[PDB]
């Protein structure tokens, strides 16, 4: 939607623990 | 946290929650990581949805997904982690990632875009302006709070 929002959407979704 | 920063957040959340069913699940997610050409297993994709599931009823909702997005300090990755990040990103590896290759990517997320929302898209995160992301500029929209 926004680079921004994407990237920190996967960035902060990956995070396993 | 603005009211247009929510909707955004809402625009990320509707990428994941394939079905629209006001949750994302740990195949969704699965189906997310695998359109970016990443492999996840089953319990590399709960350890990740359970992170976030803060009502621990299995999935993330809306408000979760906004708590996410929302609240983080400082503390980020690895060079490693941000490496394979935009990696999904450069297709042809050439250290610069393109309009086309965003296109490209959001495509693969279901994701119906036009020019005009990719070139704003890249305009975003591109700072010496010459219309691309290098990695340098990707690191910065992925570290920075
Ligand atoms: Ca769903
Ligand atoms: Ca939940
Ligand atoms: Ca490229
Ligand atoms: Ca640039």
């Amino acid at each position: 939607a926004t680079l921004d929002a994407l990237l920190a959407a996967l960035r902060r979704i990956q995070r396993a623990d | 946290l603005t009211e247009e920063q929510i909707a955004e957040f809402k625009e990320a959340f509707s990428l994941f929650d394939k079905d629209g069913d006001g949750t994302i699940t740990t195949k969704e997610l699965g189906t997310v990581m695998r359109s970016l050409g990443q492999n996840p297993t089953e319990a590399e994709l709960q350890d990740m949805i359970n992170e976030v599931d803060a009502d621990g009823n299995g999935t993330i909702d809306f408000p979760e997904f906004l708590t996410m997005m929302a609240r983080k300090m400082k503390d980020t990755d690895s060079e490693e982690e941000i490496r394979e990040a935009f990696r999904v990103f450069d297709k042809d590896g050439n250290g610069y990632i393109s309009a086309a290759e965003l296109r490209h990517v959001m495509t693969n997320l279901g994701e119906k875009l036009t020019d005009e929302e990719v070139d704003e898209m890249i305009r975003e995160a591109d700072i010496d302006g010459d219309g691309q992301v290098n990695y340098e500029e990707f690191v910065q929209m992925m570290t920075a709070k």
